[PDB]
């Protein structure tokens, strides 16, 4: 059984975004279902719950006449409509479903969609290297690596030697600088030998951007 | 005579609940 | 199994306790109604404590304009005196009562209520906007109060009322499969329409889409114009005298055609749930303990012997299917040539292990 | 007039095979309607005990919930190398549900020591007019640290990013980078990073030069 939602974006101050999740596999007239938020580093907020037997909707009083939680029962799926997003609204909205008779917990969650709300612009990455030598070396072990900077809006996946290198990898939480882009850091130990590239697929700009890393 | 009654049931919580110590 | 339910007389004299507002009709055994009453007589003066659990019936009177207004006429009522302890009685207590008192002190009497089988489910008919007043059906109610002796007039300020539930729940083992077949025969022909249909199975949960297989072989003349596929809700109604409805709710109305010298297959799917139904006033729910919303009633299980005519409201689902057939014929339209079938099923919560709320998460 | 379930303690350390116990109290009665959830970081929440006491369908036995009062606490009896997460309480008597802030439990290891490394900024990167020196620490236990940045002091420009608990080893690692613009970077070239664990009180400042 699945929850698998869509819909998740960057989108200005102000605007609008729509999420969907296809349920499968149970009875929506027997779950009620729900919308939970996480702001990155910290913890869940309720924001919505609808309830397609009774006809009710429910709403966190921080997102009233903002939000409204709807069913297309036959498509099996449900909505999150998002108007007038403050970037406090960032996070990641998770569907979550819950049993109709009775309510126990939200015992299954989807995977979740990440919401950012900026004034940003989508910029990718740039990517410079993180050349080993005497100071990166200690036992026989030397540590190379990758810096990703300045990209926007949500994800990076990085990848060594295009799925080569499985240990001794480090691909580090992302972190914003007050310039309002975010920067990231990917380091790994590949002991003196030879070594590949890093394989950086920022998603959003469509960009795949590789650059080996030649010591030193 | 059938006995009456009139009006709506409170809408606040009459009824509570108690511990009970496991034996 | 930590915690009870507690309700104190106005004046605070009376306290009632329980374990559970649930009783369970397995149709053998219906669980009995165990508690205590804790009397305070700091506050005590009344000389004798009963209590008294009653299954009653709840109506307005329709000629009546006084909203709000409602009538409990008593379907089965028992007395018990707890205050103070009868003796030429001595009964045992249960785990529950046992550990009532120890938590409690001798001030805690026990009482013990045996509901009878063959007696009705908690029951409750849906309320349209005129009406304001205490969910109408019927409702299962254990009261305490203090009085001097049963004839005497007992003070509401002295007594307290605490609203219980006699439920049903899914049998283990899903019956037969719902099969069903008719075989119309027209004036001049002989040759049959025939309709047979089935449901997927026996038992469904609320909330839970419920698939009719349909199969129609026209062997006539006529032709099918629609097919009408319903649930409906039966339920029977005894207290001075028998009242019957049938009402659906869910239906669906499909444009499906059976030319003559055809046949036809196909599966409709229909859901049962309230929020299309909450125009029908007294379409039939299940208990509710004050005022929230409750499900479209379980099906009534019975124990099979001769039809006793329960006093309540007895609940019970059926599937129809219909043919809306074209009336050609040496006779006009004075006459139906319509074609149905009706197909049980059993509509219930499935045993839990948790007991049901009060309010599920209340605003 | 919200429900506010305050979790303790925020955050706590123990080893393989342990009992642990994190408890939530709640700013009122919420009857027994709570829920416990575990969540691994990158992944959804997965539920665990709901009605305060009953272990969700599928769930290990070392998982116990319980009430007293307004006080509700969950235990892990035999702590195990699955269990290793965070945990929410929730109370969903009233709307609305309100979780807990989260506890963080994390693996007790034998100290470990951090192997420091710096890397100078990428000829790539001055380049492109701004500066980022990156000192690393790697496979380290436990996580607490303090790198230090003409060799005086400065701030405002570091900005530290840690990893999670390795799986197999239950090490951290942690990066610090600190930007300039290529105009400072020139100017006094005498900065360095040092390191300040558990698993060395004298600490390890690896430099550059430039």
């Amino acid at each position: 059984v699945q929850l698998v939602e869509s819909g998740g974006g960057l989108v200005q101050p102000g605007g609008s975004l729509r999420l969907s999740c296809a349920a499968s596999g149970f009875n929506v007239y027997s779950s009620s279902i729900h919308w939970v938020r996480q702001a990155p580093g910290k913890g869940l907020e309720w924001v919505a719950s609808i309830s397609s037997y009774y006809g009710y909707t429910y709403y966190a009083d921080s997102v009233k006449g903002r939000f409204t939680i709807s069913a297309d029962t036959s498509k099996n799926t449900a909505y999150l409509q998002m108007n007038s997003l403050r970037a406090e609204d960032t996070a990641v909205y998770y569907c979550a479903r819950s049993r109709q008779f009775w309510y126990s917990g939200l015992d299954y969650w989807g995977q979740g969609t990440l919401v950012t709300v900026s004034s940003a612009s989508t910029k990718g990455p740039s990517v410079f290297p993180l050349a080993p030598s005497s100071k990166s070396t200690s036992g026989g072990t030397a540590a190379l690596g990758c810096l990703v900077k300045d990209y926007f809006p949500e994800p990076v996946t990085v990848s060594w030697n295009s799925g080569a290198l499985t240990s001794g990898v480090h691909t580090f939480p992302a972190v914003l600088q007050s310039s309002g882009l975010y920067s990231l850091s990917s380091v790994v130990t590949v002991p003196s030998s030879q070594t590949y590239i890093c394989n950086v697929n920022h998603k959003p700009s469509n960009t795949k951007v590789d650059k080996k890393v030649e010591p030193k | 005579r059938t006995p009456p009654s009139l009006g709506p049931q409170d809408e606040s919580c009459t009824t509570a609940s108690s511990s009970l110590a496991k034996d | 199994g930590t915690r009870v339910f507690k309700k104190a007389s106005p004046n605070g004299k009376l306290t009632v306790y329980l374990g559970k507002r649930d009783f369970v009709d397995h149709i053998d055994l219906v669980e009995p109604v165990d508690g205590v009453v804790l009397v305070d007589p700091e506050y005590l003066k009344e000389r004798r404590v009963y209590v008294t659990l009653t299954c009653a019936f709840r109506y307005g009177r329709e000629d009546l304009d006084v909203l709000g207004l409602t009538f409990r006429k008593d379907l089965f009522v028992a007395n018990v005196q707890s205050f103070p302890p009868a003796p030429e009685d001595k009964k045992p207590l249960t785990r529950l009562q046992e550990r009532l008192i120890k938590k409690l002190g001798e001030h805690a009497y026990p009482f013990t209520f045996e509901i009878p089988p063959n007696l009705p489910c908690s029951v409750t008919l849906q309320p349209g906007p005129e009406d304001t007043g205490k969910a109408c059906g019927v409702d299962y109610e254990v009261k305490a109060f203090c009085a001097e002796n049963l004839e005497e007039k007992i003070h509401k300020r002295n007594s307290v009322r605490l609203v219980i539930r006699k439920v049903q729940y899914a049998p283990e083992r899903p019956g037969p499969q719902p099969t069903a077949e008719t075989t119309r025969q027209f004036l001049m022909s002989d040759k049959p329409l025939h309709l047979e249909a089935s449901l997927d199975k026996e038992i469904y949960y609320h909330g839970e889409p419920i698939s009719v297989n349909v199969h129609v072989t026209n062997n006539t003349n006529k032709t099918v114009k629609k097919i009408k596929i319903s649930v409906r809700q039966y339920a029977d109604i005894c207290l001075f005298n028998t009242a019957q409805y049938k009402c659906p709710v869910a239906m669906e109305e499909a444009d499906d055609t059976v030319a003559p010298s055809s046949t036809f297959c196909k599966v409709y799917t229909l859901t049962p749930f309230l929020a299309n139904n909450r125009e029908k006033r007294g379409l039939a729910l299940d208990g509710k303990l004050k005022h929230e919303d409750t499900n479209l009633a379980s099906s009534t299980l019975l124990r099979e012997g001769a039809n006793r005519e329960i006093l309540g409201i007895i609940v019970s689902y059926k599937v129809k299917v219909k043919l809306v057939v074209s009336r050609g014929g040496l006779l006009g339209d004075l006459a139906s040539s319509d074609v149905a079938v009706e197909l049980p099923f059993t509509l219930m919560h499935p045993k839990p292990k948790e007991e049901p709320p009060h309010r599920e998460v209340p605003e | 007039s919200d429900i506010q379930m305050t979790q303790s303690p925020s955050s706590l350390s123990a080893s393989v095979g342990d009992r642990v116990t994190i408890t939530c109290r709640a700013s009122q009665s919420v009857s027994s309607a709570v829920a416990w959830y575990q969540q691994k970081p990158g992944k959804a929440p997965k539920l665990l005990i709901y009605s305060a006491s009953s272990l969700y369908s599928g769930v290990p036995s070392r998982f116990s919930g319980s009430r007293s009062g307004t006080d509700f606490t969950l235990t892990i009896s035999s702590l195990q190398p699955e269990d290793f997460a965070t945990y929410y309480c929730q109370q969903y008597k009233y709307v609305p549900v309100t979780f807990g802030q989260g506890t963080k439990v994390e693996i007790k290891r034998t100290v470990a020591a951090p192997s420091v490394f710096i890397f100078p900024p990428s000829d790539s990167q001055l380049k492109s007019g701004t500066a980022s020196v990156v000192c690393l620490l790697n496979n380290f236990y436990p996580r607490e640290a303090k790198v230090q940045w003409d060799n005086a002091l400065q701030s405002g420009n570091s900005q530290e990013s840690v990893t999670e608990q390795d799986s197999k080893d239950s090490t951290y690692s942690l990066s610090s980078t600190l930007t300039l613009s290529k105009a400072d970077y020139e100017k006094h070239k005498v900065y360095a990073c040092e390191v300040t664990h558990q698993g060395l009180s004298s600490p390890v400042t690896k430099s550059f030069n430039r």
